[PDB]
């Protein structure tokens, strides 16, 4: 059971910066007052984040998920409540559900039927999917929940994991540093391609407040953490950002001093490759051995060795009438790409099922 | 295919089985399909199911008399279908046959439609019937011979086999010893539902008179034997 | 739902020359990369159908050479280099969509070989089939060819018809001829009431039909 | 392990990897059990490393794999007294397959020129084809339980380990220890360090 | 190596400097009954030493 809405309004999505969002502890080991170098997936410095805005308002884009996502949202009084993950969204595939009730968090993942508008709407009203058939895991957990509050989440799916971050702070994006500790490392295990976001709307039609949210990307770079005392994250450098930081990665220091340093090497890579053709691919012809009109018995079968020249099984019928062609050992395919030498063929005719006697063992 | 199960005198307010059975064969990942015959000339479809390996649905192809009264259900585990019919509204004769698909890939198929490329494993062993009909002993009637063909030292004679049913009989002369001559006609259907056989043999005319001929019938449904002498 | 008409359904064939047969499809199945929507089937009377050509203009499942199909557009016919013994049963003409599948009607294939002379038998009921009510006279054919024929009783010069029924066997393997079987059948009051009766035989290697006619009085 | 080393009578490790004897004492984290049927010598295709048939396009295995494989023999109950066809193994692809996935597709193989719409034409076959299992078989052709277990090691805590839990801490004493599996020796004091729940 | 016979009936050390010479009998080591006269250990408290 879903409603169509029909009363969104068109609206471009705006783009904002991302100055120092989007770190995190890339492992739960304890290091203090070092500074370490970890190759993970990072959202870089600067980059172009989308934003999103709900009054009247109705934006739930669905975005694919290339690769894990980090999710920004000024947020104030509880508007938001999850998140949907999945490759198609219906009940041919397994899709994650992530849905707030009244008091506590459930997470979910079965085959939901989702509908064109998953939405929620006191709060007695739910319309996100229609039934489930068959699922396995089921996890309840506590609950996480002018501006006042900012939230921020990442989600990553490495080697099956759902490793959903969160953090909860008082307050376009404002400028600062803010640690984001690991939370919940859900072992999923399971395919996701796209993923989208979920609201609640307020019934007055309906009526929706002041609000916001961001959506980010994550990806593969290696990042310096310098870590205090306390065992926590105070800033971070990355090295494909500008030079500046890459020297400073590089020397394993924030403060670089006056003078010149040499840190990398520029290159280029290449694009493809280049193999020509040699010609003479033609040395010996197989037509006097597979093209003949007498044919040795079984009993006296003529042994012929084909050696110094090449092996073609492109014009001695290589696509056939589907014959009898299975077999076990080399493949056709490969056939050409095994370096074999000392080919033997002995021809012969049988009669009836007599074929199935020609094979080893 | 080398066997089937199914097929006997059912009324059409009970329920019908129909059922496949296989052997080592490329059954669980193959569409199946079922045909029937009528009596005239000329057949017709009646249904088909998709396997489960190549996609989750099972792509249901029906028409509008097996979506009435036709059902159908896969197994998954053994080389066997289950076919089962809720109602028999007119269904007088069929042999559905169970013919495979030459079709290992599925492409461009919809709910609607979906090309079939040919059938080449047919197969014949259940024969279903609604006429009501119960069985009960053969009766044998000896004929005269005649010397009124072309050949006047030749003489026909032949055991008559009326009012037996079903159609299965065996009618041997002298136990099987004469081999020439021997001729048996199929059977044929009456008003009532009953079925008729004759079945001849010629003999020279010089030999009526010495040799003896002795025809036996033998009814396996109905475990009757009558042996009956052909006498001038 | 689709119609499919065979023209050539009816025709005697001999061994030596090509036979050709055509179905036509009421939809248009232009729609092809390649691969001609449509196959021929052919139905062994008596244990199994067989299949000659699948869909495209290819050979499969161990299909002799000799069997060709061919077409594109508003065009098909199948090509037989020489009918054989092995070529008795009849074809049928099948479409790949219209999910609905429905056949076409069917042939019979009655291969023109030579003509053998027809042995007319008649069989009077027997005593004991009077005693018991019911009287059958069987008119018989052995050995004849061609297998169609036109099987009348006529008793006392008066046409019979719905009560006679034909039965008729399969090619032999040994002379390649057909036989049929006519039962007639009568009640033994309709039976008391006639005393003539005959059985008649029309036959295409025949240039007058002949007639059999036995009366009641003798064994 | 110890009740699994005599429940089925498998082959004794015969692979390279964790070290078979002192298997109580490893902690390992995310197995992949992954169990299938193969025919004859094909043991010896799964191997990291190894190239062949099963290991080119059906299952390959990695250079690093930290484990190994077990394998077992059953002609009883993996064959019937009829054809057991029930297993099918893909031959034929397009390009290699990237190993610790599974790619099921049953789509029209091309060969030739010519592409086929889902037809098994003149040069357009399939890569499935079926396992001929019979009890009377030769060892070439019996059926062969073969089960991947994988011993990976992550930076999460192990949700497994073996039955070793006894004594109690020692404070201020210089004695050895194998916590969480990790061998090592030095006192047990307290710190004012303040560490974080994951 | 590791197997039954490698943990409690017979294990070899990490250095052997050689190896060892086996072959097939069915003739001299069977009989017509069941030849039963060769026994070995299955259960161990601990391992056993080369
Ligand atoms: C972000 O992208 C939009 C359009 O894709 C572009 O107009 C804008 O300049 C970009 N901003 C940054 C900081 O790259
Ligand atoms: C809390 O969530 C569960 C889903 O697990 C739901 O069944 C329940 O109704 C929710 N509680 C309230 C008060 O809505
Ligand atoms: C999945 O659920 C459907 C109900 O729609 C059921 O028919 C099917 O058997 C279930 N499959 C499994 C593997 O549980
Ligand atoms: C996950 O889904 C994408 C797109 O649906 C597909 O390309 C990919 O192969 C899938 N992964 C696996 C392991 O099947
Ligand atoms: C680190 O811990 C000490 C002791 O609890 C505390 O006084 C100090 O404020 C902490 N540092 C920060 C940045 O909060
Ligand atoms: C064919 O081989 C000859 C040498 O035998 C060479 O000169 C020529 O370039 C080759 N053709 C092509 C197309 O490479
Ligand atoms: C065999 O050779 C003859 C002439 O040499 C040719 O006509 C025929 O097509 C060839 N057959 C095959 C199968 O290559």
């Amino acid at each position: 059971q879903c409603v169509n809405l029909t009363t969104r309004t068109q609206l471009p999505p705006a783009y904002t910066n991302s100055f120092t969002r989007g770190v995190y502890y890339p492992d739960k080991v304890f290091r203090s007052s070092v500074l370490h170098s970890t190759q993970d997936l990072f959202l870089p410095f600067f980059s172009n984040v989308t934003w999103f805005h709900v009054i009247k308002r109705f934006d739930n884009p669905v975005l694919p998920f290339n690769d894990g996502v980090y999710f920004a949202s000024i947020e104030k009084s509880n508007i938001i409540r999850g998140w949907i993950f999945g490759t198609t969204l219906d009940s041919k595939t397994q899709s994650l559900l992530i849905v707030n009730n009244a008091t506590n968090v459930v997470i979910k993942v079965c085959e939901f039927q989702f509908c064109n508008d998953p939405f929620l709407d006191m709060e007695s009203e739910f319309r996100v999917y229609s039934s489930a058939n068959n699922c396995t895991f089921e996890y309840v957990s506590q609950p996480f929940l002018n501006f006042k509050n900012l939230r921020e989440f990442v989600f990553k799916n490495i080697d099956g994991y759902f490793k959903i971050y969160s953090k909860h702070t008082p307050i376009d994006l404002p400028q600062g540093f803010s640690a984001l500790e690991p939370l919940v490392d859900l072992p999923i295990g399971i395919n996701i391609t796209r993923f989208q976001t979920l609201l609640a709307l307020h019934r007055s039609g309906w009526t929706a407040g002041a609000a916001a949210y961001y959506v980010g990307y994550l990806q593969p770079r290696t990042f310096l953490l310098k870590y205090n005392e306390n065992g926590t994250i105070t800033d971070a450098v990355d090295c494909a950002l500008d030079p500046l930081s890459e020297t400073k990665c590089t020397l394993k220091s924030f403060t670089v001093e006056k003078g010149i340093y040499q840190t990398s090497n520029f290159r280029v890579q290449p694009t493809e490759s280049i193999v020509r053709f040699p010609n003479i691919t033609n040395l010996c012809p197989f037509d006097e051995v597979f093209n003949a009109t007498r044919f040795a018995s079984v009993y006296a079968w003529n042994r012929k060795r084909i050696s110094n020249c090449v092996a073609d099984y492109s014009v001695l019928y290589n696509l056939a009438p589907f014959f009898t062609f299975k077999c076990y050992g080399v493949s056709p395919t490969k056939l050409n790409d095994l370096c074999f030498t000392n080919v033997y063929a002995d021809s012969f005719v049988i009669r009836g099922d007599e074929v199935r006697q020609i094979a080893p063992g | 295919q080398l066997v089937e199960s199914g097929g006997g005198l059912v009324k059409p307010g009970g329920s019908l089985r129909l059922s496949c059975a296989a052997s080592g064969f490329s059954f669980i990942t193959y569409n199946m399909n079922w045909v029937r015959q009528a009596p005239g000339k000329g057949l017709e479809w009646v249904s088909s199911i998709s396997s489960n390996i190549l996609s989750s649905t099972s792509y249901i192809y029906y028409a509008d008399s097996v979506k009435g009264r036709f059902t159908i259900s896969r197994d998954d585990a053994a080389n066997s279908l289950f076919l089962q019919m809720n109602s028999l509204r007119v269904e007088d004769t069929a042999q559905y046959y169970c013919a495979r698909t030459r079709s290992r890939s599925v492409r461009n198929c919809t709910s609607a439609t979906c090309p079939v490329d040919a059938f080449d494993l047919w197969g014949q062993g259940t024969m279903v019937i609604v006429s009501s009909a119960s069985t009960k002993g053969p009766s044998v009637f000896p004929l005269a011979p005649s010397s009124k063909s072309t050949s006047g030292g030749t003489a026909a004679l032949g055991c008559l086999v009326k009012d037996y049913f079903p159609e299965p009989v065996t009618v041997s002369w002298n136990s099987g010893a004469l081999t020439s001559g021997v001729h048996t006609f199929p059977a044929v259907l009456q008003s009532s539902g009953l079925y008729s056989l004759s079945s001849v043999v010629t003999v020279p005319s010089s030999s009526l008179g010495t040799q003896t001929y002795i025809c036996n019938v033998n009814h396996k449904p109905s475990n009757t034997k009558v042996d009956k002498k052909v006498e001038p | 739902d689709i119609v499919l008409t065979q023209s050539p359904l009816s025709l005697p064939v001999t061994p030596g020359e090509p036979a050709s047969i055509s179905c036509r499809s009421s939809q248009s199945l232009l729609r092809s990369n390649g691969y001609n929507y449509l196959d021929w089937y052919l139905q062994k009377p008596g244990q199994s159908p067989h299949l000659l050509i699948y869909l495209g203009s290819n050979r499969a499942s161990g299909v002799p050479d000799r069997f060709s199909g061919s077409g594109s557009g508003t065009d098909f016919t199948l090509k037989i280099s020489r009918v054989e013994a092995e070529d008795v049963g009849v074809y049928y003409c099948m479409q790949a969509l219209q999910t609905p599948y429905t056949f076409g009607q069917g042939t019979n294939l009655e291969i023109k070989r030579t003509v053998a002379a027809p042995s007319v038998f008649i069989f009077p009921p027997s005593d004991e089939q009077l005693k018991s009510g019911t009287a059958s006279v069987v008119c018989l054919l052995n050995n004849f060819y061609p297998r169609e024929a036109k099987v009348q009783w006529k008793v006392d010069n008066a046409l019979q018809s719905g009560n006679s029924q034909e039965s008729v066997t399969e090619q032999d393997s040994k002379d390649s001829t057909y036989s049929l079987s006519s039962t007639l059948t009568l009640s033994k009051a309709d039976y008391e009431k006639h005393k003539v009766y005959a059985c008649e035989v029309t036959h295409q290697g025949l240039s007058s039909p002949v007639t059999k006619s036995f009366n009641r009085g003798e064994c | 392990y110890s009740v699994l080393y005599n429940l089925a009578p498998f082959f004794t490790f015969k692979c390279y990897g964790v070290s078979p004897t002192k298997l109580n004492d490893l902690c390992f984290t995310n197995v992949y059990a992954d169990s299938f049927v193969i025919r004859g010598d094909e043991v010896r295709q799964i191997a990291p490393g190894q190239t062949g048939n099963i290991a080119d396009y059906n299952y390959k295995l990695p250079d690093d794999f930290t484990g190994c494989v077990i394998a077992w023999n059953s002609n009883k109950l993996d064959s019937k007294v009829s054809g057991n066809y029930n297993y099918l193994y893909r031959l034929f692809r397009k390009s290699n397959l990237k190993p610790f996935e599974r790619d099921i597709s049953t789509e029209i193989y091309q060969a030739g020129n010519k592409p086929c719409n889902g037809v098994a034409g003149f040069n357009c076959y399939f890569p499935l084809r079926s396992y001929s299992f019979r009890p009377t078989y030769g060892v070439g052709h019996q059926p062969y339980r073969v089960v991947v277990l994988s011993f990976e090691l992550l930076h999460a805590p192990a949700t497994v380990c073996g039955p070793k839990k006894s004594t109690n801490l020692v404070k201020n004493k210089c004695v050895n220890f194998n916590f969480n599996g990790l061998k090592g020796t030095g006192v047990l004091t307290e710190s004012n360090k303040k560490f974080l729940p994951f």
